[PDB]
């Protein structure tokens, strides 16, 4: 199962 | 910057005359990862030919199987046309039964 | 024996042909079992293996969910890293991720991982202690400063340490036959002569489980590193590898060359010799 990343993640 | 690609052309089991098998071209070691493939029977284009997701490797260079299913002959030959950013012409590796 | 998770993220950007692809694909050592791909005419999670197919529908949704979220988000990296770099809006660029979990032979997390690459180039990567990172540049600097700030290391470890492998044991117990099973090699040697007194040896190992395996040949017990044309483990296309290692050799002196195999499926490891 992937992980899930917070709202507007961004590099 | 920019890696071409390796490319092998096998068969999936041992080569036998007259017997189905699936004839292989995996290309691997290149980026960008925008390529083409074709696998050819005498010359011409093979239509149904089918490739798996794309991934990479532990340097980040890609790697992509292409395959279809063939009946190898005596006289047939088969080889895989390559294309890629890093190539000035397609390039043609024949199947070689003993590669 | 030890296993690993991974999920393989690439994000290509495409300036004239429309928005960034992004493609997602996790693997078990070395099996897929999952793809994504925005470019298909209805992107969603699909399984790629037999044994992840019992997954309930909160599985695939929620699994889409994030794709379909990673899918704008790198579209908007793609934008940042332009930027820090000062490149054209002309140019296709690529970002890949990488991350996972490696479990030990026992079945505890070994370590974890998250790294990221910009144009096939090392960019960013979680550090071993999953509390710090290693920016390659003063461009990854800044994406450093946003991760620091986010909280994202402290994320990744929960996920890594917890989720990751707790998942990966799931799968390791619902695809035991295939994924804890490791099919030997059928290995042989073939002979093909190129002049009156040279020939070439080749060491074949075809049908195995996992990619994991060294073919090396010896003379008189010694290793031929520098003299063996050693071809990469390729996909036979039905989950198993194939694997060769050539010398050439004078004619005459076969039996003083031996193949040596090691590999996680055999009883003992193999030695080989040309049998005329």
């Amino acid at each position: 199962h992937p992980v899930g990343e917070a709202d507007y993640f961004e590099y | 910057i920019q890696r071409t690609p390796k490319i092998q052309v096998y068969s999936r089991h041992p080569a036998e005359n007259g017997k189905s098998n699936f004839l292989n071209c995996y290309v691997s070691g290149f980026h960008p990862s925008d390529i083409e493939v074709d696998l050819l029977k005498n010359g011409e284009r093979i239509e149904k030919v089918e490739h798996s997701d794309l991934s990479f490797s532990k340097d980040w260079s890609f790697y992509l199987l292409y395959y279809t299913e063939f009946t190898p002959t005596e006289k047939d030959e088969y080889a895989c046309r390559v294309n890629h950013v890093t190539l000035s012409q397609p390039k043609i590796v024949k199947w070689d039964r003993d590669m | 024996g030890s296993h690993s998770m991974r999920y393989f993220y690439t994000a290509m950007s495409r300036p004239g042909r429309g928005e960034p692809r992004f493609i997602a694909v996790g693997y078990v050592d070395d099996t897929q079992f999952v793809r994504f791909d925005s470019d298909a005419a209805s992107p969603r999670t699909e399984p790629r293996a037999p044994w992840i197919e019992q997954e309930g529908p909160e599985y695939w949704d929620r699994n889409t969910q994030i794709f379909k979220t990673n899918t704008q988000t790198y579209r908007e990296s793609l934008r940042n890293l332009r930027g820090y770099y000062n490149q054209s809006e002309a140019g296709s660029h690529i970002i890949q991720r990488m991350y996972g979990c490696d479990l030990g032979p026992d079945g505890r997390l070994l370590r974890g991982h998250d790294q990221s690459a910009y144009d096939g180039k090392d960019y960013i990567a979680l550090n071993e202690d999953l509390s710090s990172w290693t920016a390659a540049d003063t461009a990854a600097q800044i994406t450093q400063r946003k991760w620091e700030a986010a909280r994202v290391a402290e994320q990744r470890r929960a996920y890594l340490e917890g989720l990751c492998v707790e998942w990966l044991r799931r799968y390791l117990e619902n695809g035991k036959e295939t994924l804890q099973r490791a099919d030997p090699p059928k290995t042989h040697v073939t002979h093909h002569p190129v002049s009156d007194h040279e020939a070439t040896l080749r060491c074949w190992a075809l049908g195995f489980y996992p990619a994991e395996i060294t073919l090396t040949w010896q003379r008189d017990g010694e290793d031929q590193t520098q003299d063996t044309e050693l071809v990469e483990t390729r996909p036979a296309g039905d989950r198993t590898f194939q694997k060769w290692a050539a010398v050439v050799v004078p004619s005459g002196e076969e039996q003083r060359y031996t193949c040596h195999v090691q590999h996680e499926g055999l009883p003992k490891p193999l030695t080989l010799r040309w049998e005329p």
